[PDB]
């Protein structure tokens, strides 16, 4: 969204939106070649947008949008959760048998510490560990989600 | 071992006294001190920050 503005045609000899008051109308927009084109800015010129937000609006936006009561003390219904774990250690274990032979190998031949395993690869020690960072946030939090219940429901 | 202690021999039979508590019911136990557990590791998994 952004909203535009009629300059006179009379005053093209002189500035067309003139008179630099402040500095902080170069970062609120910058024309992209699709809009220089048509009428920027010899023929209207572009305003800048901010968003009035204050409270009793804003805070209550949010607080029946995002909002939830026992979304954290409810089981994820086991029938699917541990299912859902057969298919993530099975992958982790192919990238497992593609971790192995990888490093070792490209270590051993040559030390370049550069091509093609650098340019245009991915299976680095970055792919490995975030199918753990996943396993760890959906089972710590369903294992402790289990615990809480078996104190406060007697 | 009958004045300090029982062992009372009655018609020539000794009676020492036995007997037995039963606890596998207690989950509540380890509901308490797991919960500490298990926050304890997603404490660690975090904070070097």
């Amino acid at each position: 969204i952004d909203a535009f503005r009629l300059i006179n045609a009379n005053m093209m000899v002189l500035g067309h939106e003139p008179r630099q008051t402040t500095s902080n109308l170069g970062h609120l927009n910058k024309p992209s070649i699709q809009a220089l084109i048509h009428g920027l800015n010899r023929h209207y010129y572009s305003i800048t947008i901010n968003y009035r937000k204050n409270e009793l609006e804003q805070k209550m936006l949010l607080n029946l949008h995002k909002k939830s009561w026992m979304e954290g003390l409810t089981l994820q219904d086991y029938s699917e959760h541990c299912k859902h774990n057969e298919s993530v250690v099975k992958e982790m274990l192919e990238l497992a048998k593609n971790y192995n032979k990888a490093v070792e190998e490209e270590d051993k031949m040559t030390p370049e510490q550069l091509a093609i395993k650098n340019v245009g690869k991915q299976d680095p020690k970055r792919h490995l560990e975030e199918h753990v960072d996943v396993l760890m946030t959906s089972n710590i939090v369903q294992c402790l989600a289990a615990m809480l219940d078996t104190v406060v429901f007697k | 071992y009958a004045k300090k202690r029982g062992w009372v021999l009655g018609p020539n039979n000794y009676y020492s006294f036995a007997s037995q508590q039963q606890k596998p019911e207690d989950t509540t136990i380890p509901s308490t001190e797991l919960a500490k557990q298990v926050i304890e590791y997603a404490r660690q998994l975090e904070m070097i920050v």
